[PDB]
């Protein structure tokens, strides 16, 4: 996260951090959608160009964390993964279309004041909140150099035509872009390290937080005038349900 | 186990407390 502010304790209880087992290294963000299922981006797990093809046993996730450098005794929880599921139509060679993946925790995590699931959007919430100008939220650690505590940034969804002209890659309806114009009316943004993390919005109707998107591709914290893309969660909801209901 | 209690934060919505910037999001949602 760049140009963001310090998040408050328990402000993003669904935030999940994905780590490489050995050597230990933070790889991506992710989100808790139930006591045993975690949502993230497919490129966080599978990206051939960089020789990335992780298996369940190469990773682990930490949940309920606020500080990146200090251990939070009796607060944060660690979990191994039982299975990883990548969308079969995930396109890593072109536009990262359907850049989504699910990870099943080996053992269910206990919910607490610091660990709580985010909602998956329903049709009405998606139709209602997914509008240009409306702001969503992304959280992650600083790699602004790095951070102490979790960072937060609120970004406006961008007009589809503007998103299309910001990149030469072929965008699809399964993705949307968000961010402030390069001229600076504001300027926070998600970075490479926030890949896979959730883009959430709060429904004014029922006061609940919904994960509308998944942070897609990023390199460092610079997009050279471009906008970050997000996987459209509602559009891929049936796939998520298919995977969970069967496994 | 969220489907029912999902999206309601124990330290915020559950305690009738708002975080520092959620206002920014809610104010951005115009047309209805």
């Amino acid at each position: 996260i760049v140009e963001g502010s310090d998040a408050e304790i328990g402000m993003s209880p669904w935030q999940v951090m994905l780590f490489r087992k050995s050597p230990q290294e933070l790889l991506c963000g992710a989100s808790l959608i139930s006591d045993r299922w975690v949502l993230t981006a497919a490129h966080c797990l599978l990206y051939p160009p960089w020789d990335k093809n992780f298996t369940e046993n190469d990773l682990l996730v930490r949940i309920g964390k606020h500080s990146r450098t200090r251990y939070e005794r009796n607060i944060e929880k660690i979990s191994m993964l039982e299975k990883i599921y990548i969308h079969p139509r995930y396109n890593w060679r072109e536009n990262l279309d359907r850049n989504i993946a699910l990870m099943k925790l080996k053992k269910p995590v206990a919910f607490s004041d610091y660990i709580h699931p985010v909602c998956l959007p329903d049709r009405e919430t998606a139709a209602s909140l997914l509008q240009a100008g409306y702001k969503g939220r992304v959280t992650g650690w600083g790699n602004l150099g790095q951070p102490s505590v979790l960072q937060v940034v609120n970004l406006p969804i961008v007009e589809r035509p503007v998103c299309k002209d910001s990149t030469r890659i072929r965008i699809t309806d399964n993705m949307f872009c968000a961010g402030y114009k390069p001229d600076e009316g504001k300027r926070g943004d998600a970075c490479e390290g926030d890949s896979g993390g959730p883009f959430v919005m709060k429904s004014p109707f029922n006061n609940r937080w919904y994960q509308m998107g998944i942070v897609s591709w990023g390199e460092g914290c610079d997009r050279d005038g471009k906008y970050g893309f997000y996987t459209h969660v509602f559009r891929l909801k049936k796939w998520i349900q298919k995977v969970i209901d069967q496994f | 186990s969220g489907e029912a209690d999902c999206g309601l934060r124990p330290l915020f919505e559950k305690k009738s407390l708002e975080d520092k910037t959620e206002r920014e999001l809610l104010e951005s949602y115009i047309d209805g």
